[PDB]
C-alpha cells in the first residue's frame, strides 16, 4: 500500500454498490420536462 | 414672517450648517 | 488542584448544556 | 416664490461669510488657534503646555504675545 | 412590480425573457472589453519608462509583458505600441458589442423563441442547455489553444526562469506526460506542494494548456452530442437561476484561485513586472544582507534545516521554500551551497535582490490583486448561497413563503 | 420488493423526526466537529508546551502545566511548520506532534470543515421543511469571519503560527499584535465592523423594547406576561400600531418601520453585511493592505511635525509592535 | 508615454477608466427618472 | 499558594444559586407549574391546562 | 502511524463518499412540496 | 384646560412635526449645544495647549483624526465654566484650555437626561410600558461611566475619551496598556452581551424573513421553533421571551461593563495573575499568552507617555524602553 | 464678594433671564394663543 488509492477506491466502491442497489429499482429512463424530478421509488 | 416652532428649529440648523460648510470650504485652500 | 476545579467547572457546564438540550420541555402546539 | 429669492440671497452669503471667516483669519484669533508660522516661536522650542488652573488665563497671555 | 420583482431586483425579470437576456449578457462584455481597453490606455499614457512596472501601478500591462510584447533580456520593456494595439483592439471591440448588446436588449426580439430556434432555449431543456455548453467549452478550448500558439510558435512566452534574467523563450517541448500535469491539479494544497500554485517552470504552464485544451475541446463536442445521464438529471436543479448559482460557485473557487496564485506564483507572474512575492521579499532581504556580510569580511544568517537543507535563518526561515529565478543558480541538491554562494554569484543576482528587499505607503500590484479578487471570490460564494438556495426553494415552490393552510411541520411528529 | 439498506439509511439521514437533523451536510459536520471538539478539550486540559517562535522556547496552553481557563489555550502550529500539512502520522513521535503545535492544525482544520457543513445543514433542514433557505447565508458572516482569523490570515502570513490562538488571552495577543502590524482600528472595514456590531446590538434592543412595551395585557396582576403568547397561536402578542406610534413619535414620523418584513430583513442583513465587511478587511490585512496611515499629516511653516491623535495611536502600535519582534534583529 | 501621433488624445484617456462606473448610476438615474417602475 | 478563601468563593459562589435554582423548579414541579407551555392562570392560586392537557 | 494514517484515511473517505452518494440520491425530491 | 399649567402641558404634547413634551425643555437645548459644541470644536478649536495635538479640521485633521479633546492635567477636575476661575470669561482662553470638552460632556450627559425622560414621556403619552426607557440605560450607564465616573476617580479630565474617532482609539489602546481591561471579567461580559446582541439581531431577522407565510402573525413560530431545535439542539417557543431576550443581552452587556469601568476608575484593575506571575519571575522559562499579553502592555505604556501625557515631561532614554531584542 | 462668586452669581441671574423667565413666557405665549 505505497499508494494510497487502495483505501479511495475499495471505499468508494462499498458505498457505490450500495447506492447502485437503491439506484436499479428507480424508474429514471423516462425523461421529465421540470426544474426537478419529484420521481422517487421508495420500498423497492 | 413665519417665526414658528417649525422656523426657529430647522433656522437653528440650517444657519450654522452652511456658514460651517463655507468655512470647511476655505479650509481646502489653505496651503499647508 | 486549580485545574482539577476549572476542569469540573467546564465539564459541568456541558453536562447542563447536555440536559438542556436533550432533556428539555417538549414544545406542545396549543389547540 | 419668496421663498427661493431669501434662499438666493440669504443662503449665498452665509456661505460666504463663512469663506471670508477662515480666509481672513478671524476664526484663528476668535478660537485660539495657532497658524502654522505660531505653532512655536523663537523664544518657545517646546510644546506649551498649562502647568496651574488658576493661572491658566494669565500663563497664555504671556505665552501667546507676539 | 406586476412580475414579482421590485425595482432593486430588476434584472430578475429577464430570466424567461430570452433575447433581453442576450442583449444584457453581450452589453456586460462590452463593459468589460472596455475596461480592459480604456486602462491599457490609461497604463500606457502613465507609464515612464526608467520606473519598473510595478512601481507605477500597473495590472493589465504586466500580463500583456509575460505574452512577449515589447519585452527584453531581463525583463525590460522595449516599446510600448504593443500594448498601444491590444489596448486600442479592445476598445474597437468593444463599441461592437456595446451596440449588439443594447440591441439586442432594446429593439431586438424579446424572446427568440418563436423565431430562430436554434438560439431559442428553455431553462428546462437539458438537452438544449448542454449544447450551449458545449459550444462555449469548445470556444474556451480554442481559446486556450490560442496560448499555445503564442508559446510555440508566435513570439513566445517571457521566461522568467532563462538563465541570465529571463528572456521571451519560445517553448518547443511543452510537458505532455499526464502524470505531471495532474499531478499538479492533484497536488496538496499546503506549504510544500502548493497545488496548481506551484508551477516553476514554462514547459508545465504550455502541456497543462495543452490538456486542459484537449480535454475542453472533447467535453465541448461530447455535450453538444449527449444529453444529462440520469443521475445527473435526478441530481441537478434544471432552472436559470440554478446554473447561475453552479457557475458562481465555480467563479468563486477561481477568484480564491487567482488570488493566491498571484499572491504565490513566481512563473506566470514574474518579479519584473509584478514584483516580488511576500517570501520572495523576506528571503531577498537575507540574501542581500549575507551578501554584504560576505563582501565586508556563515550561521549568523543561515541555520541547518532538520530535512537535511540550508535556507536562510531568522524570521524568513518560513520561507524556506521560495523558488526565485536569482537564487536557484546558488542553489545545488542540499539547498544553499557555501562554495556556489561565494564563488558563483554573479552581478545580476544581487541587483534583483537588493531591489526586492526595499519593495517588500507602498502597495504593490501584487497585493491589490490579491486582496481585489479575494474579496471578489468570497463574496461570489456568497451570492452562490444565496442564488442556489433560491434556485432549489424556487424549483420546490416553497421560495414566496409557508403555505399557511397545508404548514409542512404542522403535519409532523413531535420532536420529543 | 424489500427496501435496500440504501434506501432506509438516505430515509433516517435526511428524516426530519430525528432530535438534531443529521443531513449529508451533517455527515461531515457531525464527525469532524465532535473530533475538533475532543482534541480541543483533551488539548486545554493536558499538553505539553508548544515552541511557537521556533527558538526553543515554548509557551504554555494547557490547565495542567500552569493555566487557568482565562490564560489556557491551544497554542497555534510552530514557525518552523508554516503552512506546512502537519498530520499525526507526519511527525517522527507523538512528543514532537505536540511540541510542534500539531493539536492546533488538527482542531482548526476539522472546526473548519465542520462549521461549513454547518452552514450547508442550515440551508438542508430549511429545504427539508420548506422553508426559505437564507439563514444560512447569515451564518455565513462569523463562518467567515472565522476563516479569515484561523486560516486566511495564515496564508497571506505564510504560516499557521501567526493565526489566532484557541484561547482568551491568545485571542487578546493575536488582537493587539494584528494592530501593532496592520492597525486594524483605522481600517475602514474594521470601522463598519464595529458599527455592524454596534447597530445590532442598538437594533436588537430596540426591537425587543420595542416589542416588550407595546405587549398585549393577558395574564394576572403579577404573573409572567410571557404565559400571553400561546406556542402556535395565530393572533398578534403585541400591539404593533402603539409600537409604530411611539417609535414615530420618539424621532420622527417617516422612520418608523410601517412593514415587519422590511424591519426584519434590515436586522438581519445591518450585522451580516458588517460582519461581511470586518472578515474581509482581516482577510486583506493578511496580504498587506494595512489600514488608513495619517502619520505625520500636519506640519507647521517650519516643517516641524504637529502630532494628531493617529501619532498617538501610532505610537502605542509601535510599542506593540518593538514588544512583538522578539529577538527579531 | 502615449505613442506620438496619438498624444493629442491624452487628456480624454484619463476618463476612459471612470465610464463603466458612470454606467451603474446610469442604470440608477433611468429608475429615478421612470419612478421606480 | 492554594487560596484557601477562593475555593470556598468558586464553591459556594456556584453551589448557592444551584441549590436555589433546583429547589425552586422541583417544588414548582409538584405544583404543575414547571412547564411554559401551559394556559394563563383560571383563577389565583389555580394553573391553567397545559397546551396537551 | 501508518496504520493510523490507514483508518483516517478509511474514515474520511467513507464520510465523504457518504456525503456524495447521498446527495446523489434523488436529493431535490426530498422537500415537502413533492407533486407525487 | 382650566389653568395655565394645563395649556402649556396641552400644547407641549401636541402632535406636530417633532414631539416635544416636557423633557423637549431639557433635551432640546442640551442635545443642540453638545452637538453643536462638538460640531464647533472639530472644525475650528485646537488641543495644542492641552495635549500638543493638532485636532480641528482648521490645522489639517481630517474627520478621523479631528476631536473635542480633553482639558489640560492641570485643570483637575474643574467644570471649566466659561465664567469660571480659569477662563474667567474669556471665549478664546476657554477653547485653549479645553474647556469645550466639559461643555460638551455635560451638555451631552444633560441631554440623554432627558432624551431617557423623552421616553418615559412619549410612553406614558402613546400608553405602552416603558422598556425602551430601561433599554436607554445601558448607553446611559456606559457614557456616564466612561466620560465621567473614569476621569473623576483619575487624576484629572486629561485621561477621560476626548470626543473623537483616531481619540477614542487611543483610550482604547490606553486603557488596555494601562489597565489590562480586556483581561477584565467584566469586559468580557460586555463583549458577550454586545456579540450577542448582534448574533440576536442577525439570526432573528433572518429567521422572521425565511420563516415567512405566503400572503395575524406574519411568519411560523413552530416551523422557527422545529428548525432551530433540529439545528441548535435548543430554540425560542414563546415569542414575548424571545423580545425581552433582544433587549436583556445587549443591556446586560452595556451594564456589566460600566461596572468594570467604575473599577478601572480607582485603578482597581484586573491586571495580572499573582500566581501566574509569580512563577514566572522564579521560572523565567514559563510562558503564556498571559504573560506575553503583560509584556505588550508594557510596550504600549512605555512608548506612549512621553506624547500621550506631555505634561508630565517624560524623558525615557533608549536603553530603558522596553523592546523584544532584550527579552 | 470675590470675582469667582460673583461671576457665580451673575451665572445664576443670566441663567434666569436668558434662559428660563424667556421660554417660560414663550411656552405662555404659544399655549395662550394656540
Ligand atoms: C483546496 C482546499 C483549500 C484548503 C486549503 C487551505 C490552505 C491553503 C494554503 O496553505 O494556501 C497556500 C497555498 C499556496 O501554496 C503555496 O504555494 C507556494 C508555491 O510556490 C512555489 O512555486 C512558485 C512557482 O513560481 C514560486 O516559485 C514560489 O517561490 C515557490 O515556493 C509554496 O509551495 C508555499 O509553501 C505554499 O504555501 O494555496 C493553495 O495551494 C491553493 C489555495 C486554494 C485557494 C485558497 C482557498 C480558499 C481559502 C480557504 C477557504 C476559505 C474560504 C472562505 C469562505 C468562508
Ligand atoms: C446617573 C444620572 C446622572 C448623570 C450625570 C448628570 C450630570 C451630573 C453632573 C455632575 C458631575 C459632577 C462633577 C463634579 C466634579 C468633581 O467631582 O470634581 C472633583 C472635586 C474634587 O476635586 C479634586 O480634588 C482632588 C483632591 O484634592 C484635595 O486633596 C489634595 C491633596 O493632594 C489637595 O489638598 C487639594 O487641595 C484638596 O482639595 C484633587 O485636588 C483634584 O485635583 C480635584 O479635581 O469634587 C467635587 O467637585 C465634589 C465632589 C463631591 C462628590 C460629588 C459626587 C459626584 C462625583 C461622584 C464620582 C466621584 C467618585 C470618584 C470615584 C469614581
Ligand atoms: C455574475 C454574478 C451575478 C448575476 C448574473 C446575478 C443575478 C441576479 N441576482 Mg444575484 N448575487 C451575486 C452575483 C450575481 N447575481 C453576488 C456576488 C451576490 C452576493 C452579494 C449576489 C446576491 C444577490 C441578492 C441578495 C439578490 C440577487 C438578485 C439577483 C437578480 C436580480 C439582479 C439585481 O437585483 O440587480 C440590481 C442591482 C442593484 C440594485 C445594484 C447593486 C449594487 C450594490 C448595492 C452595491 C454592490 C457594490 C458595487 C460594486 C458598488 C461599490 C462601489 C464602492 C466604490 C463603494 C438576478 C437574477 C436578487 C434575487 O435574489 O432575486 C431573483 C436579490 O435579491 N443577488
Ligand atoms: C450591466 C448593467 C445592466 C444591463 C446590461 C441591464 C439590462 C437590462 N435591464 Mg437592468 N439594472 C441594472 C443593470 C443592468 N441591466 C442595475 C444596476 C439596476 C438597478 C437600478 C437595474 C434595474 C432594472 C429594472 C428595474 C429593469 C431593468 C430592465 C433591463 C432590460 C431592459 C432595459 C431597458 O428597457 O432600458 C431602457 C433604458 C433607457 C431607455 C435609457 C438608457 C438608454 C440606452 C440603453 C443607453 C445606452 C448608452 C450606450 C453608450 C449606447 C452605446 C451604443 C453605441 C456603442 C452605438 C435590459 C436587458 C427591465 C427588465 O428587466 O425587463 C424589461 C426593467 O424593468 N433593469
Ligand atoms: C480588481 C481589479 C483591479 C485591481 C487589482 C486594480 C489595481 C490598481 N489600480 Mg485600477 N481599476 C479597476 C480595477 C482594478 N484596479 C476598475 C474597475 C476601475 C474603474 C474605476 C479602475 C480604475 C483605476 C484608475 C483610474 C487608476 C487605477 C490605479 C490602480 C492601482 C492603485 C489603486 C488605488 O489607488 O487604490 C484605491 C482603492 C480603492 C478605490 C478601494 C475602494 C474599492 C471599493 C471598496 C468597497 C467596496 C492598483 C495597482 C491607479 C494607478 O496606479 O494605475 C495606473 C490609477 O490611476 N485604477
Ligand atoms: C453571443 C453572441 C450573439 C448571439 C448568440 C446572437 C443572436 C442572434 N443575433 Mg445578435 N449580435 C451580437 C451577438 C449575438 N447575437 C453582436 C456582437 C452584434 C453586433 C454585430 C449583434 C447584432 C445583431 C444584429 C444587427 C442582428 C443580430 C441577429 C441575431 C440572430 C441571428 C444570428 C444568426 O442568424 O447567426 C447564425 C449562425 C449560425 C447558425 C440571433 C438570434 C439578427 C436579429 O436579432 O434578428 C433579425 C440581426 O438582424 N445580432
Ligand atoms: C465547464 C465545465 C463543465 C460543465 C459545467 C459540465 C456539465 C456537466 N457535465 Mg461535463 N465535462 C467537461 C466539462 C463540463 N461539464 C469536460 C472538459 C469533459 C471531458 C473530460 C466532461 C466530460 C463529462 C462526462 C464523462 C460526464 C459529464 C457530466 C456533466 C454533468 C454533471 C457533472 C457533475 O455532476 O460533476 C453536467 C451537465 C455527466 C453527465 O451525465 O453528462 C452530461 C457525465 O457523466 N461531463
Ligand atoms: C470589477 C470587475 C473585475 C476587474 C476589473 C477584473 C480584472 C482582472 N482580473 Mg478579475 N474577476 C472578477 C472581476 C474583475 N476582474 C470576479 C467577480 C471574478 C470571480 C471571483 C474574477 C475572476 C478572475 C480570475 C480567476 C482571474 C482574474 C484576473 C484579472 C486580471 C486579468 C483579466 C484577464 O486577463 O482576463 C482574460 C479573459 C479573457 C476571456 C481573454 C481570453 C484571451 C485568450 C487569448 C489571449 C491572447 C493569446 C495569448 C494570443 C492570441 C494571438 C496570438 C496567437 C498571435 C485583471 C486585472 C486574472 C489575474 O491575473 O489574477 C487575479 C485571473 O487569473 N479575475
Ligand atoms: C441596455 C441598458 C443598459 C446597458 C448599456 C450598456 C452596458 C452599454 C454598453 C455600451 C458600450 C460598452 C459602449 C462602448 C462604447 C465605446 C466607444 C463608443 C468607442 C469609441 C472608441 C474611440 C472613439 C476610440 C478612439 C481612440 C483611439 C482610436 C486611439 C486613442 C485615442 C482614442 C481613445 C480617442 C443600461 C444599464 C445603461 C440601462 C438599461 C438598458
Ligand atoms: C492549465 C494548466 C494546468 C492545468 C491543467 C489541467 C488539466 C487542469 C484540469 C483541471 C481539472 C480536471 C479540474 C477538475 C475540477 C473538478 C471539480 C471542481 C469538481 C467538482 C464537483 C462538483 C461540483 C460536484 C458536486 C456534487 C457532489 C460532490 C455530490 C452530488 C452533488 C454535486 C453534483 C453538486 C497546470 C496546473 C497543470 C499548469 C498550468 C496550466
Ligand atoms: C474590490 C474591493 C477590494 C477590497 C480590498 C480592500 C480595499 C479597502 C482598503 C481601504 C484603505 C486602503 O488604503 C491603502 O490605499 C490608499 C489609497 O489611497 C492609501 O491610503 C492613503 O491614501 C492617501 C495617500 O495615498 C491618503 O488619503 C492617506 O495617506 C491614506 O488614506 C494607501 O495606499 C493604503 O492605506
Ligand atoms: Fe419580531
Amino acid at each position: 500500500d505505497d499508494s494510497l488509492g487502495f483505501v479511495l477506491i475499495g471505499v468508494t466502491a462499498v458505498i457505490g454498490l450500495a447506492w447502485a442497489q437503491w439506484q436499479s429499482y428507480q424508474d429514471d429512463g423516462d425523461d421529465f420536462f421540470d426544474t426537478y424530478d419529484s420521481r422517487r421509488a421508495a420500498a423497492a | 414672517p413665519i417665526f414658528t416652532f417649525r422656523w426657529l428649529t430647522i433656522h437653528a440648523l440650517a444657519v450654522p450648517t452652511v456658514f460651517f460648510l463655507g468655512a470647511i470650504t476655505s479650509m481646502q485652500f489653505i496651503q499647508r | 488542584m486549580e485545574a482539577l476545579v476549572y476542569t469540573f467547572l467546564l465539564i459541568g457546564t456541558l453536562i447542563v448544556i447536555f440536559f438542556a438540550i436533550f432533556f428539555r420541555d417538549p414544545p406542545r402546539i396549543v389547540k | 416664490i419668496r421663498y427661493w429669492i431669501i434662499h438666493s440671497i440669504t443662503i449665498p452669503s452665509l456661505f460666504v461669510a463663512g469663506f471670508l471667516f477662515v480666509s481672513t483669519g478671524l476664526a484663528y484669533d476668535a478660537f485660539g488657534t495657532p497658524r502654522p508660522n505660531e505653532y512655536f516661536t523663537q523664544d518657545r522650542q517646546q510644546i506649551p503646555l498649562v502647568n496651574d488652573r488658576f493661572s491658566a488665563k494669565q500663563e497664555l497671555e504671556d505665552l501667546t504675545k507676539g | 412590480e406586476s412580475t414579482g420583482f421590485a425595482w432593486w431586483s430588476g434584472n430578475a425579470r429577464l430570466i424567461n425573457v430570452s433575447g433581453k437576456l442576450l442583449g444584457a449578457h453581450v452589453a456586460h462584455a462590452g463593459l468589460m472589453v472596455f475596461w480592459c481597453g480604456a486602462m491599457t490606455l490609461f497604463e500606457v499614457a502613465h507609464y515612464i519608462p526608467e520606473k519598473p512596472l510595478y512601481e507605477q501601478g500597473c495590472i493589465l500591462i504586466p500580463h500583456l509583458t509575460t505574452l512577449g510584447w515589447g519585452v527584453g533580456p531581463g525583463g525590460e520593456v522595449t516599446d510600448v505600441y504593443p500594448f498601444f494595439v491590444v489596448g486600442v483592439l479592445h476598445l474597437i471591440s468593444s463599441a461592437v458589442l456595446g451596440f449588439g448588446g443594447v440591441y439586442h436588449s432594446l429593439i431586438g426580439p424579446d424572446t427568440l423563441e418563436e423565431s430562430f430556434p436554434f438560439f431559442g432555449y428553455d431553462w428546462r431543456d437539458k438537452n438544449k442547455m448542454t449544447t450551449i455548453l458545449g459550444i462555449h467549452l469548445i470556444l474556451l478550448g480554442i481559446g486556450s489553444f490560442l496560448l499555445v500558439a503564442k508559446a510555440c510558435f508566435v513570439g513566445g512566452l517571457y521566461d522568467t526562469w532563462a538563465p541570465g534574467g529571463g528572456d521571451v523563450r519560445i517553448v518547443t517541448a511543452p510537458t505532455l506526460n499526464p502524470l505531471i500535469i495532474f499531478g499538479y491539479v492533484l497536488k496538496s494544497p499546503f506549504g510544500g506542494d502548493g497545488w496548481i500554485i506551484s508551477v516553476n517552470n514554462l514547459e508545465d504552464l504550455v502541456g497543462g494548456h495543452i490538456w486542459l485544451g484537449f480535454l475542453c475541446v472533447v467535453g465541448g463536442i461530447w455535450h453538444i452530442l449527449t444529453k444529462p445521464f440520469a443521475w445527473a438529471r435526478r441530481t441537478f436543479v434544471w432552472s436559470g437561476e440554478a446554473y447561475l448559482s453552479y457557475s458562481l460557485a465555480a467563479l468563486s473557487v477561481m477568484g480564491l484561485t487567482a488570488s493566491v496564485f498571484v499572491w504565490y506564483n513566481n512563473t506566470a507572474y514574474p518579479s519584473e513586472f509584478f514584483g516580488p512575492t511576500g517570501p520572495e521579499a523576506s528571503q531577498s532581504q537575507a540574501f542581500t544582507f549575507l551578501v554584504r556580510d560576505q563582501r565586508l569580511g556563515l550561521g549568523k544568517y543561515l541555520m541547518r534545516s532538520p530535512s537535511g537543507e540550508i535556507i536562510f535563518g531568522g524570521e524568513t526561515m518560513r520561507f524556506w521554500d521560495m523558488r526565485a529565478p536569482w537564487v536557484e543558480p546558488l542553489r545545488g541538491p542540499n539547498g544553499l551551497d557555501l562554495n556556489k554562494i561565494r564563488n558563483d554569484i554573479q552581478p545580476w543576482q544581487e541587483r534583483r535582490a537588493a531591489e526586492y528587499m526595499t519593495h517588500a505607503n507602498y502597495v504593490s500590484p501584487r497585493s491589490w490583486l490579491t486582496t481585489s479578487h479575494f474579496f471578489l471570490g468570497f463574496f461570489l460564494w456568497v451570492g452562490h448561497l444565496w442564488h442556489a438556495g433560491r434556485a432549489r426553494a424556487a424549483a420546490a415552490g416553497f421560495e414566496k413563503g409557508i403555505n399557511r393552510e397545508n404548514e409542512p411541520v404542522l403535519s409532523m411528529r413531535p420532536l420529543d | 420488493e424489500s427496501a435496500s439498506f440504501w434506501e432506509q439509511f438516505c430515509a433516517w439521514i435526511t428524516s426530519t423526526e430525528n432530535r438534531l437533523y443529521i443531513g449529508w451536510f451533517g455527515c461531515l459536520m457531525f464527525p469532524t466537529l465532535l473530533t475538533a471538539t475532543s482534541a480541543y478539550i483533551i488539548a486545554f486540559i493536558a499538553a505539553p508546551p508548544v515552541d511557537i517562535d521556533g527558538i526553543r522556547e515554548p509557551v504554555a496552553g494547557s490547565l495542567l502545566y500552569g493555566n487557568n481557563i482565562i490564560s489556557g489555550a491551544v497554542v497555534p502550529s510552530s514557525n518552523a511548520i508554516g503552512v506546512h500539512f502537519y498530520p499525526i502520522w507526519e511527525a517522527a513521535s507523538i512528543d514532537e506532534w505536540l511540541y510542534n503545535g500539531g493539536p492546533y492544525q488538527l482542531v482548526v482544520f476539522h472546526f473548519f470543515i465542520g462549521v461549513c457543513a454547518y452552514i450547508g445543514r442550515e440551508w438542508e433542514l430549511s429545504y427539508r421543511l420548506g422553508m426559505r433557505p437564507w439563514i444560512c447565508v447569515a451564518f455565513s458572516a462569523p463562518v467567515a469571519a472565522a476563516a479569515a482569523v484561523f486560516v486566511i490570515y495564515p496564508i497571506g502570513q505564510g504560516s499557521f503560527s501567526d493565526g489566532m490562538p484557541l484561547g482568551i488571552s491568545g485571542t487578546f495577543n493575536f488582537m493587539l499584535v494584528f494592530q501593532a502590524e496592520h492597525n486594524i482600528l483605522m481600517h475602514p472595514f474594521h470601522m463598519l465592523g464595529v458599527a455592524g456590531v454596534f447597530g445590532g446590538s442598538l437594533f436588537s434592543a430596540m426591537h425587543g423594547s420595542l416589542v416588550t412595551s407595546s405587549l398585549i395585557r393577558e395574564t394576572s396582576e403579577n404573573e409572567s406576561l410571557n404565559y400571553g403568547y400561546k406556542f402556535g397561536q395565530e393572533e398578534e402578542t403585541y400591539n404593533i400600531v402603539a409600537a409604530h406610534g411611539y417609535f414615530g413619535r420618539l424621532i420622527f414620523q417617516y422612520a418608523s418601520f410601517n412593514n415587519s418584513r422590511a424591519l426584519h430583513f434590515f436586522l438581519g442583513a445591518w450585522p451580516v453585511v458588517g460582519i461581511w465587511f470586518t472578515a474581509m478587511g482581516v482577510a486583506t490585512m493578511a496580504f498587506n493592505l494595512n489600514g488608513f496611515n495619517f502619520n505625520q499629516s500636519v506640519v507647521d511653516s517650519q516643517g516641524r511635525v504637529i502630532n494628531t491623535w493617529a501619532d498617538i495611536l501610532n505610537r502605542s502600535n509601535l510599542g506593540m509592535e518593538v514588544m512583538h519582534e522578539r529577538n527579531a534583529h | 508615454a502615449l505613442p506620438e501621433p496619438y498624444t493629442a488624445f491624452r487628456p480624454i484617456v484619463d476618463v476612459m477608466p471612470a465610464i463603466p462606473v458612470l454606467f451603474l448610476l446610469l442604470a440608477f438615474v433611468w429608475q429615478a427618472s421612470v419612478g421606480f417602475r | 499558594e492554594v487560596s484557601f478563601g477562593a475555593f470556598l468563593a468558586v464553591i459556594l459562589g456556584l453551589f448557592i444559586p444551584v441549590v436555589f435554582l433546583v429547589t425552586l423548579y422541583i417544588q414548582s414541579e409538584a405544583q404543575g407549574t414547571a412547564t411554559n407551555f401551559r394556559l394563563p392562570d383560571k383563577a389565583p392560586g389555580v394553573p391553567g391546562d397545559r397546551y396537551d392537557a | 502511524m501508518f496504520t493510523l494514517k490507514i483508518l483516517v484515511y478509511t474514515v474520511v473517505i467513507f464520510f465523504i463518499s457518504l456525503f456524495t452518494f447521498g446527495f446523489l440520491s434523488s436529493d431535490p425530491s426530498r422537500n415537502p412540496n413533492r407533486k407525487d | 384646560d382650566r389653568g395655565v399649567f394645563d395649556l402649556i402641558d396641552d400644547w407641549l404634547k401636541r402632535d406636530r412635526f417633532v414631539f416635544v413634551g416636557w423633557s423637549g425643555l431639557l433635551l432640546f437645548p442640551c442635545a443642540f449645544l453638545a452637538v453643536g459644541g462638538w460640531l464647533t470644536g472639530i472644525t475650528f478649536v485646537t488641543s495644542w495647549y492641552t495635549h500638543g495635538l493638532a485636532s480641528s479640521f482648521l490645522e489639517g485633521c481630517n474627520f478621523l483624526t479631528a476631536a473635542v479633546s480633553t482639558p489640560a492635567n492641570s485643570m483637575g477636575h474643574s467644570l471649566l465654566l466659561l465664567w469660571g476661575p480659569e477662563a474667567q470669561g474669556d471665549i478664546t482662553r476657554w477653547f485653549q484650555i479645553g474647556g469645550l470638552w466639559t461643555f460638551v460632556a455635560l451638555h451631552g450627559s444633560f441631554g440623554v437626561i432627558g432624551f431617557c425622560l423623552r421616553q418615559f414621556e412619549i410612553a406614558r403619552l402613546v400608553g405602552i410600558r416603558p422598556y425602551n426607557a430601561i433599554a436607554f440605560s445601558g448607553p446611559i450607564a456606559v457614557f456616564v461611566t466612561v466620560f465621567l465616573v473614569y476621569p473623576l476617580g483619575q487624576a484629572s479630565w486629561f485621561f477621560a475619551p476626548s470626543f473623537g474617532v483616531a481619540a477614542i482609539f487611543r483610550f482604547l489602546l490606553f486603557l488596555q496598556g494601562f489597565h489590562n481591561w480586556t483581561l477584565n471579567p467584566f469586559h468580557m461580559m460586555g463583549v458577550a452581551g454586545i456579540l450577542g446582541g448582534a448574533l440576536l439581531c442577525a439570526i432573528h431577522g433572518a429567521t422572521v424573513e425565511n420563516t415567512l407565510f405566503e400572503d395575524e402573525e406574519t411568519y411560523s413560530m413552530v416551523t422557527a421553533n422545529r428548525f432551530w431545535s433540529q439545528i441548535f439542539g435548543v430554540a425560542f417557543s414563546n415569542k414575548r421571551w424571545l423580545h425581552f431576550f433582544m433587549l436583556f443581552v445587549p443591556v446586560a452587556g452595556m451594564w456589566t461593563s460600566s461596572l468594570g469601568i467604575v473599577g478601572l476608575a480607582l485603578n482597581l484593575r484586573s491586571y495580572d495573575f499573582v500566581s501566574q506571575e509569580l512563577r514566572a519571575a522564579e521560572d523565567p522559562e514559563f510562558e503564556t499568552f498571559y504573560t506575553k499579553n503583560n509584556l505588550l502592555n508594557e510596550g504600549i505604556r512605555s512608548w506612549m507617555a512621553a506624547q500621550d501625557q506631555p505634561h508630565e515631561n517624560f524623558i525615557f532614554p533608549e536603553e530603558v524602553l522596553p523592546r523584544g531584542n532584550a527579552l | 464678594m470675590t470675582p469667582s462668586l460673583s461671576a457665580f452669581l451673575s451665572s445664576v441671574i443670566l441663567a434666569v433671564v436668558i434662559i428660563v423667565i424667556p421660554i417660560g413666557a414663550a411656552l405662555v405665549f404659544v399655549s395662550t394663543s394656540d
